[PDB]
């Protein structure tokens, strides 16, 4: 219903992440970032 | 005792064991049946198939 | 495992002893199986059994639903509670 | 994406779906999608 007629934006995360090894060394282990993008109230998108 | 018992003729298994604490080593159970179901793509499930 | 996928709920597995007994878990960052309790590096680690359980709600493949059952490759009493032993 | 429904909401239950991902132009990413990372 957010999808059909929500009259409002929504956002999708894309969220890549790796973990290296840790007897090689590296003091943090989970490294990520996500990145956003921003769908309209009823767009093309939206309608898809 | 049943760690001192059980690795009888093995010697580096006997100072393995007798190296650490009484309070270093423990035993975890598991429950023979699953927690959940196998929930997989019926697509992928017929390609393990 | 052919036996396991085709939706049947008789048959079992068998596993050249995969699954180790005595895990040695360091004041590091890898865990290791122990090599002195269990000296022999493929034998010495026990052996492990499945089972796939279907309960009727692949279309018929969908309509049940299905789970594993853990054993030992020949269990004693893990077929109900298994064990694993660790040391730290 | 594509989502597909394979029969087994009261309808889209007895349908049971997931997603497929891949490209907005795909080649061959619809079978195995890439990506490059440098470390």
């Amino acid at each position: 219903q957010e999808l059909y007629n929500g009259t409002a934006d929504i956002t999708l995360r894309f969220t890549w992440n790796f973990q290296r090894d840790l007897a090689k060394g590296g003091t943090v282990e989970y490294t990520n970032e996500k990145h956003t993008l921003e769908l309209a109230p009823n767009s093309t998108a939206r309608r898809q | 005792e049943e760690l001192s018992q059980q690795f009888d003729p093995y010697p580096l298994a006997m100072q393995f064991i007798s190296q650490y604490s009484p309070e270093d080593i423990v035993t975890a159970q598991i429950e023979g049946s699953s927690g959940a179901l196998w929930r997989i793509s019926p697509p992928s499930r017929a390609q393990m198939k | 495992l052919a036996q396991l996928l085709e939706g049947r709920p008789d048959q079992s597995v068998v596993i050249p002893h995969l699954f180790p007994k005595y895990i040695r878990a360091p004041n590091g960052p890898e865990a290791n199986p122990v090599k002195q309790l269990q000296p022999d590096e493929e034998e010495d680690y026990l052996g492990v059994r499945i089972q796939l359980r279907r309960e009727q709600v692949g279309t018929k493949a969908s309509d049940f639903l299905e789970w594993w059952v853990i054993e030992l490759q020949d269990c004693k009493a893990d077929c109900n509670l298994l064990p694993m032993v660790i040391f730290s």
